[PDB]
Formats: structure tokens, sequence, C-alpha cells
């Protein structure tokens, strides 16, 4: 039954969160550092 | 940009300049060899680093050395 | 190939109704079965003088000698459609490699004087980021692997 | 330099030429005079027909210009040694590149400065332990 | 070549925002959005994970509302890194906040269009006919 | 043109292409190459990195504790450790269907769960932790310790707390503190914990943070420690009928030395482990008083080095103190070497002398831990060599280390490399020839002609410690040797443990062990040869006598002079990685197959098939894969389905590496230029311009990515095989 | 006995501390 452990409403949010958190921020960071550019 | 040096072991045979495909290397009058000339690299901004000079060197080990460095649009050979 | 990966992941997840099989999301090859049926009905339509079909693989009787079979209809389903597309993909990549080996043996945006270097040559120095394996010889060296893989 | 006079070569257009970045960032042009009307191979692909007399062609990078220049003098009996390669900026600024001082860089010439010239052997370069933590290389010193 | 430039193509290549004549950065991606979530609903109409349940017209809607959100970031976050701020001098797509608003077609656009497309498919209009088993008449 | 990525190297920032990103990542921790990096800021950034890394390790351990105390069946496994499978963590995957759901609801859990194979349940029940609350308290304590170390790093990055460069370059004090405190005091405190908690918990006596100040670990307190007589702590040892966790068969001894294996748990004795830690703690504390400090008395390493000269070695070890003390790559290469050797030693010791209760019976956990530590050490050694090459490239001073033992290594490097090549040929030739000969001889229906060499030199060593199955009558195998009549307390336990045909303590070997050992010797000699030629010829050669001017890692030198591909000292590391992986494949095949034979009681299969390669290819690879490939079938899905998927996944990644390793850059640069033209001419797409000019992956990056994919597909595939095939016939 | 429900919530509040201190050390190492 999915959660035989205490506080079963945490693993849910924890899996989506890591899903749309760490690599999203990681891919955005390189982008942002590409943004400064330099038109001369 | 890449770094191109020419050492005193150069005999001034213009081979490295005859092999250079981007007009990076020249020849200036010197006083070390029979030909009285030594290789020169004024336009390092056009040097891609294809090592075509070093391939065309006659002396025992190279007299001209190419050291790759911070690659740019011109050194990367980008045509697009 | 992504179809095979999806089928492996579905059968691994325990989800049979989500597969590309003959018992789920079917991928039936209509054209090949149609031409099979065409070759089957040949002796009585578009070939009155012909008594039997060209091959019994398209459809018809099952000829067998001694205790083993000689040739029988080769039913084409999802597992045949997927492998045919795999073959087409591998042949396409091999053709791409062996074609860029010829359409760029003369020159390219990377090397404009490649025609001077000849047919068989390793490269043109580590410059330009790296000019390794640009000749037509290197393209044939790569196309050998893809012909093998196909 | 002042003006880039020249006739565009007979060519039916190809996809190997210059692009959007090549027009906005920088492009290269080469000017030469042809003794007659003949066919020459394009460094971008195909075979074109150069016009009689002064010609002009724009390319993407410099190596293409020099590859065409090394082709002009070697393949044709009326050899072309007057091909001049220019770099074009997005502001119309055109500067001279090849040949540099009017003479090919092959043979020597008076009026050139020694660039990158060292007074040692390669086996005489200093040890990297003596220059570490400094923004210099064993060949830059 | 005819495909690159012809009679119809010369205008149609020049008819969508970044080539269309005088279109504002607000509508910078009308079609670029009106054509997204409408055809993203196709593969989810008869093939999805929830293709053989009771929500045949729901998984596609939510998946489209997420995929448009992904393609919106892959649009604006890059737009800012290719050009700084304010606007430009040629095309309003190549503009900074202009590209940030190039999503104004994904946003609102798809969130309403892909919404109504399945809001018409989950339902079937209230009009039918039902038998009578009363006897009480 | 420069932008801001990276901020530590202007050269990589000025790159206007996509490469600017890649080399901005692969040079993140190369602090020595940053812009204007001084020698002090270097060491200080590295110090803060050490603090953060200690915190990371402790956070990982805290998570390991948390998931066991939260989702694991620790208390149930304590009841029946030989039949209840441990629980690692619970699954929360919204992609499961029905087969995986019915399968993963295992190990007594009422939900789809993952079995545990890291062998931590046995460790925690051997320590004395018997309830989830103790594990939870430990996890909270580690969560606090990690923050302690994080703040320590953050505070030491401040100028007032910034340690001086002369503080970092202090060798005579760092050692006296790491040995007497980090090694001696730590071992002593751990021995105290083992005596005060582990031993009472083994006898039903619960000792926690609420009663340890009053309950003594022995009926007689600290006064019998002061008594010159110490036999009272040998006392009545735990009898051979002792039962763990209960006071049945338990005595009062805490510091013994009877040796052998606990007959029930098939592991080591707790009193012996505590006594060992006490002895070695005394030894390390004594070691911590050797080098002088602020009190005159003591040694000076710079004098001891510069004093050990030689008539055949010239300068001996002179100036080696000022050499090693200034080279961080030298220090890292020594540390990685020693740590890898002791990691391989931990592996080669825990499988035959297990210290945790009931851990010998679980075969999957024991098969996983050994291979894990062996791969760890196999990376550690390659690192030790890769950093020595960097010492030669960046930190070797030929005038400081002139004529010493280090420079003479460079003076005769040709001979070293030549003899390494000779011994590798002498191995490979004959080992391969004998394997092929055995295969050819067995295939012809004539198994009576196999060249089966008896490993005499190793079986005799086994006899020198008490193994009587061979009967050499030498040293401990002989009852009349003076080594047995010493009244040694450990002798009776050792002699009983070694010869019982149930354990892994000195397994009986034969010709197959001999041949696989010579294949292992080849794998060591050749890998070391590659890693040593890469380090020696890292400063120059006759192809590139100026290799020192090009640094450590560089693409090549060009197609001239015949060719210069894979010529840097980094490329030699890249090549030797393959040999390390092959050696660690051979070693793990050996271990797993022989342990299958020992576990199933079928040592005959291994002892009679490992002499020819077809035995390995069939009776091991093909034979033990049946369940592995049957994790998910057209008939059902069992608990091995995730491993059956990971096997093919590892195959896919391993084969993906082949693309980067076989095809090289220029092809891909041309194929990329075609796509660039395609985009810049596509209507409704050229208006999508790119700041980063897309370029193909460099040659160095090519080899790195290919080797990384190869290594991932090499480790994951073999792990999915080793765990799945073990959790079937015995798990 | 098993683990309580509020203690699992006490775990995240404590884990806030290593996250925050690691953020501080990370930003201090970037310089
Ligand atoms: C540093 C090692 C480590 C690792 C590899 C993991 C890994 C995992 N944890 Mg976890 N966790 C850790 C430490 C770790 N944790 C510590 C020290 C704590 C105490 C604060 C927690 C408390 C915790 C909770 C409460 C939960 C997880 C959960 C999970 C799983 C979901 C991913 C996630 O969002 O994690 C957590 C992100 C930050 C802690 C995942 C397998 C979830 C789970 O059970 O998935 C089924 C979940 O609910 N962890
Ligand atoms: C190119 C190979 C390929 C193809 C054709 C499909 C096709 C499909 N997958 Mg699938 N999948 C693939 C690879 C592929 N997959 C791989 C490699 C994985 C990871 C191993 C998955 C994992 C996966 C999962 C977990 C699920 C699917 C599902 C589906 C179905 C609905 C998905 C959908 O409509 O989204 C939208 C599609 C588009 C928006 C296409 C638009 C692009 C235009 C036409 C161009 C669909 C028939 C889901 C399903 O409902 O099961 C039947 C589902 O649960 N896939
Ligand atoms: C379409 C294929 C697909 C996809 C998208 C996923 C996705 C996921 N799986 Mg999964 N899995 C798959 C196929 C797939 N799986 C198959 C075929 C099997 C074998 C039957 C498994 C067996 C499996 C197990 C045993 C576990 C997962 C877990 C997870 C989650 C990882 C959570 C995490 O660590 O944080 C972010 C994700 C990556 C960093 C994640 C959402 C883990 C989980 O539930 O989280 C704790 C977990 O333990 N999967
Ligand atoms: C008895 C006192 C004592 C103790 C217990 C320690 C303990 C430790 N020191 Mg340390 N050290 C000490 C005194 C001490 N030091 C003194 C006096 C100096 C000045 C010379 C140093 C200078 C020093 C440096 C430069 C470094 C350490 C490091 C370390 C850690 C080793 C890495 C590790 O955790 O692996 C496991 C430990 C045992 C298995 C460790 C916890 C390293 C570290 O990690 O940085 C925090 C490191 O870089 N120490
Ligand atoms: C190095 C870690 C360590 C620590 C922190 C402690 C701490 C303690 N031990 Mg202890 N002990 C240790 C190691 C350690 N021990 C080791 C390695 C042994 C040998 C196995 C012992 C054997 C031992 C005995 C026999 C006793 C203690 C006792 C004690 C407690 C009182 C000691 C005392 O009177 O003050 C310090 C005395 C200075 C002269 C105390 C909390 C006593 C106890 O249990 O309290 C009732 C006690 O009887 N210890
Ligand atoms: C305590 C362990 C340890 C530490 C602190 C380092 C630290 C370092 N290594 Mg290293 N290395 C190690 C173990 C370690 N290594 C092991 C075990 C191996 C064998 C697999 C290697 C093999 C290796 C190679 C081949 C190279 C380095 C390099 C480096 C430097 C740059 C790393 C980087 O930022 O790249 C990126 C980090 C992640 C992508 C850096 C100072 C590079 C260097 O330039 O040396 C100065 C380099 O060429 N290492
Ligand atoms: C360079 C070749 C070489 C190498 C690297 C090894 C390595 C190893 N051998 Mg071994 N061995 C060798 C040659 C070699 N052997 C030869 C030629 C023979 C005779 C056929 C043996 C017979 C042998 C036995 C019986 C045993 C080992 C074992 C071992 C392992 C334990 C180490 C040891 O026993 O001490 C070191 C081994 C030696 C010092 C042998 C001398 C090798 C010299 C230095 C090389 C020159 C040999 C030369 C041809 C001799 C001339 C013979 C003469 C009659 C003409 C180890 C990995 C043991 C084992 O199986 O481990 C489980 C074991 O019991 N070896
Ligand atoms: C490897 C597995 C078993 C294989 C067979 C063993 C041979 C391995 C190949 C090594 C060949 C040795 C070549 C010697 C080269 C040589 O002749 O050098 C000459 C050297 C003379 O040195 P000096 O007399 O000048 O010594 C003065 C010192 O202060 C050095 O400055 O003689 C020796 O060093 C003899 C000892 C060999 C030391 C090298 C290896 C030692 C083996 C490990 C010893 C462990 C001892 C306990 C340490 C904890
Ligand atoms: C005043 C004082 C005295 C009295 C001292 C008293 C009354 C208590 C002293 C306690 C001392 C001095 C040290 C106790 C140290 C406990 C330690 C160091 C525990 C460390 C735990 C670590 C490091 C991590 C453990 C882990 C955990 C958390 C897990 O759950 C997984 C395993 C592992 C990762 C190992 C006397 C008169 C006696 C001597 C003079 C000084
Ligand atoms: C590159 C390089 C380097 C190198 C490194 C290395 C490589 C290391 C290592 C090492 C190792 C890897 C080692 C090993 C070894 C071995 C040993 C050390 C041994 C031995 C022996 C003994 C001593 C024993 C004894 C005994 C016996 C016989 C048995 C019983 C017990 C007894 C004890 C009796 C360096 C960085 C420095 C520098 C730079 C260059
Ligand atoms: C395919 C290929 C390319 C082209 C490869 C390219 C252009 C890379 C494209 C990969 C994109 C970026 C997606 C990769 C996805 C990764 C898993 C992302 C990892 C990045 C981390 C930050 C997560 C080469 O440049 C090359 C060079 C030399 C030898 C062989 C090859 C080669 O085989
Ligand atoms: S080929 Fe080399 S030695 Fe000869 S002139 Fe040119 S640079 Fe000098
Ligand atoms: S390295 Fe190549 S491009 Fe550069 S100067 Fe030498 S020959 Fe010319
Ligand atoms: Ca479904
Ligand atoms: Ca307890």
């Amino acid at each position: 039954m999915d959660g035989s452990y205490a506080a079963s409403y945490l693993p849910w949010i924890l899996i989506p969160m890591v899903g749309w958190l760490f690599p999203a921020v990681t891919m955005g960071l390189l982008f942002i550092h590409i943004e400064s550019e330099g038109e001369g | 940009s890449h770094s191109v040096k020419i050492y005193d072991t150069c005999i001034g045979c213009t081979q490295c300049v005859r092999a250079c495909p981007l007009d990076v290397l020249e020849m200036v009058p010197w006083d070390g060899c029979k030909a009285a000339q030594i290789a020169s690299s004024p336009r390092t901004e056009d040097c891609v680093g294809c090592k075509r000079c070093e391939t065309a060197c006659p002396t025992d080990f190279l007299s001209i050395r190419v050291y790759l460095g911070a690659e740019t649009t011109r050194s990367m050979g980008l045509a697009y | 190939f992504g179809l095979y990966i999806h089928n492996d992941t579905m059968r691994a997840l325990g989800r049979p109704q989500d597969m590309f099989s003959d018992t789920a999301i079917q991928l039936q090859p209509i054209f090949a079965q149609w031409v099979q049926h065409l070759h089957t009905l040949a002796p009585g339509a578009t070939a009155p003088n012909a008594l039997a079909t060209a091959s019994y693989a398209f459809g018809g009787e099952t000829i067998a000698v001694a205790g083993k079979v000689a040739m029988m209809p080769i039913t084409l389903g999802t597992a045949d459609f997927m492998v045919h597309h795999i073959h087409a993909f591998t042949i396409h990549v091999t053709a791409l490699i062996l074609l860029k080996g010829v359409l760029y043996a003369r020159s390219s945006r990377l090397v404009p004087d490649k025609a001077n270097l000849g047919f068989r040559f390793p490269c043109d120095g580590p410059g330009r980021g790296g000019t390794c394996q640009v000749s037509g010889w290197d393209h044939v060296f790569l196309g050998l692997f893809w012909m093998y893989n196909s | 330099m002042t003006e880039l006079s020249g006739q565009p070569p007979k060519f039916g257009g190809s996809t190997g030429g210059l692009l959007s970045k090549a027009n906005r960032e920088e492009k290269y042009a080469i000017t030469w005079t042809s003794a007659s009307e003949q066919v020459f191979e394009m460094p971008t692909g195909g075979a074109a027909i150069m016009n009689e007399g002064e010609n002009l062609l724009y390319l993407a990078r410099k190596e293409q210009c020099l590859a065409l220049g090394t082709q002009l003098r070697t393949k044709f009996k009326p050899k072309i040694q007057d091909y001049k390669i220019y770099r074009v900026y997005p502001s119309g600024e055109v500067q001279y590149l090849h040949p540099a001082d009017g003479v090919f860089p092959e043979k020597v010439n008076e009026g050139r400065e020694a660039q990158g010239t060292k007074t040692r052997r390669i086996g005489q370069n200093p040890e990297p332990v003596t220059i570490k933590f400094s923004g210099k290389a064993p060949y830059e010193v | 070549t005819p495909i690159s430039d012809s009679a119809f193509t010369r205008t149609f290549i020049g008819n969508l925002p970044a080539y269309r004549k005088g279109l504002s950065p607000i509508l910078r991606g009308l079609e670029v959005g009106m054509a997204h979530g409408y055809f993203l609903i196709g593969p989810w109409t008869l093939l999805g994970p929830l293709r053989d349940s009771e929500y045949q017209y729901i998984g596609g809607l939510i998946g489209a509302l997420a995929l448009i959100l992904v393609a919106t970031a892959a649009l604006s976050s890059y737009g800012l890194v290719t050009f700084q701020g304010e606007q430009g001098s040629g095309d309003t797509l190549q503009t900074a906040d202009g590209w940030s608003q190039f999503a104004a077609g994904f946003f609102v656009g798809g969130m309403g269009g892909a919404f109504v497309a399945y809001f018409l498919l989950e339902n079937l209009s209230v009009v039918d006919g039902i038998f009578r088993g009363l006897f009480n008449h | 043109m420069a932008t801001k990525f990276p901020k530590f190297s202007q050269d990589l920032a000025q790159d206007p292409t996509t490469r600017r990103i890649w080399y901005g990542i692969a040079t993140a921790h190369d602090f020595e190459t940053h812009d204007g990096m001084t020698e002090e800021n270097l060491y200080q950034k590295i110090f803060a990195s050490h603090f953060g890394h200690i915190a990371i390790i402790f956070l990982w351990t805290s998570g390991t504790l948390f998931h066991v105390a939260w989702q694991g069946n620790f208390e149930q496994w304590i009841k029946d450790p030989l039949n209840i499978r441990p629980i690692a963590h619970a699954i929360w995957d919204p992609h499961f269907g029905e087969g995986a759901v019915n399968a993963f609801t295992q190990a007594g859990a009422s939900n789809p769960v993952n079995i545990a194979y890291s062998g931590v349940y046995h460790w925690f029940y051997t320590i004395g932790m018997t309830t989830n609350q103790e594990l939870y308290s430990g996890a909270v304590f580690l969560l606090v310790l990690a923050s302690l170390f994080l703040f320590a790093g953050w505070l030491h990055l401040q100028p007032k707390f910034r340690p001086s460069l002369a503080w970092f370059k202090n060798a005579e004090s760092r050692l006296n503190h790491h040995l007497a405190g980090l090694f001696g005091v730590s071992s002593l405190a751990w021995a105290g914990h083992l005596v005060h908690v582990a031993i009472p918990e083994a006898r039903g006596q619960h000792v926690g943070w609420d009663n340890f100040l009053s309950t003594p670990p022995h009926p007689a307190g600290l006064m019998p420690f002061f008594t010159g007589n110490w036999g009272v702590y040998a006392a009545d040892p735990d009898t051979a009928g002792h039962i763990f966790g209960t006071s049945e068969g338990a005595g009062t001894a805490i510091l013994t030395f009877l040796g052998g294996f606990h007959p029930q748990t098939e592991s080591l004795w707790l009193t012996d482990i505590a006594h060992h830690h006490l002895a070695i703690a005394v030894i390390f504390i004594i070691a911590g008083h050797m080098y002088r400090t602020n009190w005159g008395i003591g040694h000076s390493i710079k004098e001891i080095l510069n004093a050990h000269k030689g008539p055949l070695t010239g300068a001996g070890h002179t100036n080696l103190y000022d050499t090693i003390n200034n080279s961080l790559h030298f220090q890292l290469g020594l540390a990685l070497a020693s740590l890898g050797v002791i990691t391989s030693l931990v592996a080669q010791h825990m499988y035959s002398l297990p210290s945790y209760a009931f851990i010998a019976q679980d075969h999957t956990t024991q098969a996983a831990l050994y291979t894990h530590h062996q791969y760890i050490a196999g990376f550690l050694m390659v690192g030790a060599f890769a950093h020595g090459a960097i010492f030669f490239v960046r930190d070797y001073d030929p005038v400081a280390n002139k004529d010493n033992v280090l420079a003479r290594m460079l003076e005769h490097k040709e001979a070293l490399i030549s003899h390494l090549s000779w011994v590798s040929l002498f191995l490979g030739f004959h080992t391969l020839g004998l394997y092929v000969h055995n295969d050819v001889v067995v295939a012809f229906g004539t198994p009576e002609k196999q060249i089966l060499i008896e490993p005499v030199f190793a079986q005799w060593i086994q006899a020198t410690s008490g193994k009587a199955l061979y009967g050499f009558d030498v040293l401990l195998s002989n009852p009349d040797s003076i080594a047995s009549t010493t009244g040694a307390a450990w002798l009776p336990g050792w002699l009983d443990a070694i010869n019982s045909g149930t354990n892994s303590l000195f397994l009986t070997i034969g010709p197959g062990d001999f041949l696989v050992h010579h294949a292992i010797a080849l794998g060591l000699h050749t890998t070391a040869l590659i890693l040593i030629k890469g380090a020696l010829d890292a400063r120059g050669s006759k192809l590139m006598p100026d290799k020192k001017d090009f640094g450590y890692s560089f693409p090549c030198d060009g197609p001239g002079r015949g060719g210069t591909c894979d010529i840097s000292a980094w490329d030699a590391f890249y090549l030797a990685m393959f040999w390390m992986l092959n050696t660690l494949g051979w070693l793990t095949f050996y271990w797993h197959w022989k342990h299958l034979g020992v576990w199933s009681g079928n040592v005959a299969q291994f002892n009679e098939n490992s002499t020819y390669l077809m035995g390995w290819f069939r009776d091991y690879l093909w034979a033990n894969s049946a369940q592995l490939i049957n994790g998910y079938n057209p008939y059902g899905v069992n608990n091995l389905s995730v491993w059956a998927w990971m096997f093919l996944f590892g195959h896919l990644v391993w084969a993906t590496g082949f693309m980067f390793l076989i095809s090289w850059r220029g092809y891909w640069q041309e194929l990329i230029e075609t796509i660039v033209w395609a985009h810049e001419r596509t209507p409704l797409a050229n208006l999508v311009r790119w700041k980063d000019k897309p370029v193909a992956l460099s040659i160095v990056q090519a080899r790195l990515v290919g080797l990384a994919h190869f290594t991932v597909g090499y480790v994951l595939t073999y792990a999915a095989f080793l765990i799945a095939s073990t959790a079937g016939k015995f798990g | 006995m098993a683990l309580s429900d509020t203690q699992i919530l006490a775990a995240l509040v404590v884990a806030l501390l290593p996250a925050f201190l690691a953020f501080r050390l990370s930003t201090e190492l970037y310089k």
C-alpha cells in the first residue's frame, strides 16, 4: 500500500520536487551565464 | 589565440610558410643561417593550429612550435 | 528503435496493454500483407498461364519434404514491421555516412583545401577544434561498422 | 581598401557560401584579375567561371580565400599572383590581409618585424616548477 | 529553388510573425501556440497511457498543458541569453522581452485552446431519448 | 565574447562557442590553473573543500541511517536474521503497473519495496543498535555533525580564521596529530564504545545514553585495570554455545584473544575486536610522539630523509622533504595509492574474516560489498598514478631532486618500461596459450591432457598457517614446530576456524585458481606498465622531448612525425582505465564463481571448469544469467525485473561509449555544420538565433565521454548481473 | 516500535540547517 512508513505525504512531494527542481535550475544556470554575451 | 614561436635552430627554408594555409607565418631577414632568414608569426589571430608548419620542418626536432590556447571563432575554423 | 525501448520498459513495468505488440497497440503492416495476398491470387487473375505462385512465403500451401517443411506463408505482424523499420534506419545511416564521404572528399567549410590532401589521410591537425577523420577513407572506415551493424 | 572593384564570377549559387553570421559578424573578400574566361573550382563546392579581368568574390572565412589563392597560381598557365584578400567588417571597414606587404609571405622581404622569435632551443625551455602560480607558460616567457 | 522561394511560399514564409508584416510582440506567437496544443492532443487521443479508461480526453489535456510549459521555458530562457534587454532595430522576435512575450501564444493561447478542444470532447451535448417504465399512468 | 562563464579562467570565458561550457565544468576543481591563484589561496580553498566533503560523507551516512530507521524492517530482521530479507528503502514510482507491484511487495513490507544488499543491517545489529530510535538519534547527531563541519569550512574561509601557508606546509605536526588523535584516540574511543555497548547488548543487557555512567561493562571496575594482573578481563569468555543478544552462554570477559569464528554467527568475536582496537590505539598514540613540535624532543623528517643516502643511490632521499611538502599532486598520489591498497585489503579481508553477526550467511550482501570495495580501489590506484604524472608535469624540480632516488628513476626509465613490457609479454603469451590449449584439448573429447599446474607456492603458505588439507607439515601445520607450543591464546580458535570446510577462510585452490591468478598478474603488470610509462614519459621523450611545455592533458601534437595521437600523460591514464576495468572484471568473475561453488557446496564445478575459458563463458556467464534475463517476460514480472532492465541499460550505455571512442571529431564537425546551415535557412527558424555557436566535442572530451560511457556500462551491467544472479539461487 | 510521524517532520526542519550552511560555504567557495 505504497506507504507503510510514517508521513506518507512527504515522499510524493519529494519525488516531483527533485523532478522539477535540480536539473531545471542546473540547465537554467548555464543559460544565465551564457546571457551576459558581449556586443563589443 | 594560439602561440607560435620560432627558435634559433631554424635554417630559414620557408617550408613552414609554404605549407601554412592561413597566411599566419612570414619570413624576416636574419643572420643565423646560410639563407639569412628566420620564420615569423605576426598574424597569430588567423592561426587555427592545424600543425601544417610543424609537419614541414626539417631541423632535428621542430624549430617552430605551435602551442594551442584559448580557442576563438577564428581559431576554431568556424565558417558558419 | 525507440519502439523497442518503449516495449521493453512497458513489459518491465508490468503494463501489457501499453505495448506495440500483436496483443496491444498493434502496428500491422498493411502494404506487405496486401502484396502477399496479391502474389497469392496471381495464378487466377494477373497470371492465367501460371499454375502456382512465385513463392509460398506470400501465401498459399505448405510444402514439406521428408519430415521438415520447405516453405510456408510468412505472416507479417508488428514484430515484422518494427524490425523492417530497424533495417531501414540502419541502411539510411550507412547511406548517410558513405554519402558524406563522397560529397565532402573535395572540400568543406571545415577544410576548403581537402582535395589537396588526397583520398587517404588521417586528418589535418588538431586545430579547428579537431580535424580527425575527415577524408573519404575515414568515411569508408566508419561505414564499414554501420554496414556490419545493419 | 578604398573600393572593392571586381566582377562576380559566373556561378549558379550554392549552399556552401556565406551565412547570416558571416554577413553580420565578418566576411572575407578576394579580388584578382583573370587573363581570360576560364573555369575554376569553388572552395565552397562546384565549378564556377571567372570573368575576364578584375574579379571579386566574397567568402565566409580567410582559409577559403587562401585556398582559392593557392589554387589560382598552381592550376592555370596564366598564373594569377595578384589576388588580394580583404576582411570586411559589419561597418563596411575593409582592411588588407593577403598579401601583407605586397609580397607573398613565402620569400623573404625587407620591412618586416620578428614576431614570436625566440633566442633559445626547445630543449632549453624553463622548468614548469619555476613559473607555477604565475599566469605564464614555459613558452610565453 | 521553387520550394525555397515561389509564388505561395514567398508570401507564406513572410506571413508568420518574425516575417509577417507589422505584427506586434504581443501576438508574437499566435500561431506558435494555436498550432501546438491542438496537434499535441492527437497522439493522446487514441494512444496515451490513459487511452482505454474513462478519461480518454483528460490525460492529453494535462500533458499538453505541461509540454507547452516546457517549450515556453525553452523559448524565453534562451531568448534572454541571446539578447539582453529593451528591444532591437529590425524584428520584434529578435527582441529581448519581445522574445519573453513570444510565449504569449503558448501562454493564454494553448491554455485556452487545448482546454476548449477537450472541453468539447469530454462532453457530448445533452440531447437523448429514454424509455418509460412507470405504469402509474 | 568573454561573458562570465567561467569566472576563474579568462581563456575559457573568451571562447564564443559551446566548448566554453564544457571546459568550464571540467576545470571547476583545478584550482592551480585559475586566474592569479596564489599558493596560499589554493590550499585554503582545498581546505574548505575538505570540510564540505566531510559534511557530504556524513550527510550520506545520515540518510543511510534515516531510511533504515524509517522504511526498513530492522526490528523484524533482528528476530530472524537468517530468513528475513533486509529492507533498504521504499519505492515511490508512479510508473509501476501490476507485475512489479505484486513482486516488490516483499521482505515483509506491505508495499513495493527494495531489498537491501549493502550489508548495513548486520553492521547495526553487531554494533548494538537494536531499536529504530537509536538509529534515529544517530541520524540526528550526524545531521548536526555535518552542519558543524560546513560552518567550520565557512569560518576558515574568513581572513581572521584563514590558516597560514606555513600552517598548511607543516608535516611534523599534522602526522603527530593524525596518529595519536585521529588514529589513536579514535581507535581507543571506539574500543571503549565496543566494550560499553556492544558486549552488553550481546548479552541482553541494554546500555544506552541513560545508564552507561552507572552500569560497568565488567563485574569488576577500573581498579582491576590498575591491578598489574589483567587475566581477570580474560575471565570466563563467551562459551561456544553463546547466543547473540541473550545472556545464554555469555560470560564476563571483554578483552580476550581466543581467535576463531563464532560458531553461530560465523563471524569474529567482539572481545577480540575491542582488544585489537585497544592495542592498535596504544600503537598509534605511541606513533603520535615521534616528530618534534614545540618541545625540542622529537624527529625532523627533513633530516631523516636527507640522512638516508646510498653508495648505489647517490643522493638518497635528500631534499625530498622540501619536494613532497610543496607538491600537492605528490601528496595526493601517495594518499590515493595507500588508500586503494588498504581498500583492496579491506575487500580481501571482510570476505574471509567477517566481523558482523550473520553477515556470512547472506550471500548477496557479501558478494556486493567485496566487488564494491575492489572497484573503489581500482579507481584509487589509477588516480594515484594519474597524479604522479601531474607531479612530474607541474611539480618535479630537477635541480632540487638532483641525483636523488627520484631522478635516478627518470635516468633509467627505458629499462623499467622495457622490463615491464617483457614480464607482461611473458605472462600474457603463456597464460593465453594454456587457456587456448585447455579449450582445444577439451573440445576434442580428450579432457585427460589438460596442463593443470598445482599452486604449490600458495597452498604451502596456507599450510604455514594451519591448513592441513594439503599436508605439508610446515610451521602451524606441524604439531612439533615451536610456533605451536607458545601458549598462544588465539591458536585454538584459529586452527579450528581455518580447517572447517564451511567458511571462506583460506579456500582450497587448484589449477583454475593458478591460471586465473596468472591472468590477474598480467592485468596488474600491464596496467601498472601503462600508468608508469605515462608518468615517466610525462615530461618528454624522443617523439615529444618538450612534453613538459604542453602540460599534462592536451589533445596531441599533429599528424606529422608519423603521428601523435594519444601522446599526452592524460591519454595514458585514459588507456590504463580500460585495463583496470578488465582486471576488475576478471577478479570479480573469479570471486563470484568460486563463491557460488562454495555456497552451493559445489566447489567441484569451479575447481573443474575454471581451467578452460569455455567453462567461464558457459558455466558462469550463460549459466547464471537465466533468472537475470527472466526478470520481465511475456508471462509475468518478478522482483528481478528492475535488474533485468538495468542489465540491458548498462549494455546500451557501454555501447554508446563506442561511438565517441571509434569515430572522431571532424566527421561530427562537418555533420554539425550541415545542421547549422539547415537551421539558418529554415523559415520560421533562422529567427531563432543562437548565442552559443555549436561545435563538435573536442578529442580529449571525446575520449573522456567514451571512457565514461564504457565505465558506466561496465559497472552497471556487471552489478545488475552480480546482484540478480545472487538473489535467486541463494537470496 | 516504529518511527513517529511528527519526528519525520522534525527531520526536514533540522535538515534545513545543513542545506543553509552548505549554501553559505558554496557561495564562499565561488570567490
Ligand atoms: C614473471 C612470471 C610469473 C609471475 C608474475 C607469477 C606470479 C605468481 N605466481 Mg607463479 N610461477 C611462474 C611464474 C610467475 N608467477 C613460473 C614460471 C612457475 C613454474 C611453472 C610458477 C609457479 C607457481 C606456483 C606453483 C605458484 C605460483 C603462484 C603465483 C602467485 C603468487 C606469487 C608467488 O607464488 O610467488 C612468486 C613466483 C615466483 C617468484 C616464480 C619465479 C618467477 C621468476 C622471477 C620468473 C622467471 C621464471 C623462469 C622461467 C624460471 C626458469 C625455470 C627453470 C626450470 C628453467 C603470483 C600472482 C602461486 C599461486 O598459484 O597463487 C595462488 C603458486 O602456488 N607460481
Ligand atoms: C613483486 C612481487 C614479488 C616479485 C619479486 C620481487 C621483485 C620485485 C621487483 C623489484 C626489483 C628490485 C630492483 C632493485 C634495484 C636495485 O638493485 O637497487 C639498488 C639498491 C641499492 O641501494 P643502496 O644500498 O644505495 O640503499 C641506500 C638507500 O638509502 C637508498 O638511497 O639495492 C636495493 O635497493 C635492494 C632492495 C630492492 C628494493 C626494490 C624493491 C624492494 C621490494 C619491496 C621490499 C619491501 C620491504 C619491506 C617494506 C615494508
Ligand atoms: C569529562 C571526562 C570524563 C567523562 C566523560 C563522560 C562522562 C563521557 C565522555 C564521552 C566522551 C569523552 C566521548 C564520547 C564520544 C562519543 C562519540 C565520539 C560518538 C561518535 C559517533 C560517531 C562519530 C558516529 C557514529 C555513527 C552513527 C551516528 C551511526 O548511527 C552509524 C555509525 C556511525 C557512523 C559510526 C572522564 C572522567 C571519563 C575522563 C575525563 C573527561
Ligand atoms: C607515479 C609517481 C608516484 C608513485 C606512486 C605509487 C605507484 C605508489 C605506490 C605503491 C604500492 C602500490 C605499493 C605496494 C606495495 C607492496 C608492499 C608495501 C609489500 C609488502 C610486504 C610486507 C612487508 C609483508 C610482510 C609479511 C608477509 C610476507 C606476510 C605475513 C605478514 C608479514 C608482515 C610478515 C609518486 C606519486 C610517489 C611520485 C610521482 C611519480
Ligand atoms: C556524436 C559525436 C559528436 C557530436 C556530439 C554532440 C554534438 C553532443 C550532443 C549531445 C547533446 C548536448 C545532448 C547530450 C545529453 C547529455 C546526457 C547531457 C549531459 C550534460 C550534463 C551537464 C548533464 C562529437 O562531437 C564527437 C567528437 C569526437 C569523437 C566522437 C564524437 C561523436 O561521436
Ligand atoms: S620549416 Fe621550420 S626551420 Fe625551416 S624556415 Fe620554417 S620554421 Fe624555420
Ligand atoms: S599551426 Fe597550422 S594554421 Fe597555425 S601557423 Fe602553423 S601551419 Fe599555419
Ligand atoms: Ca492504458
Ligand atoms: Ca542498545
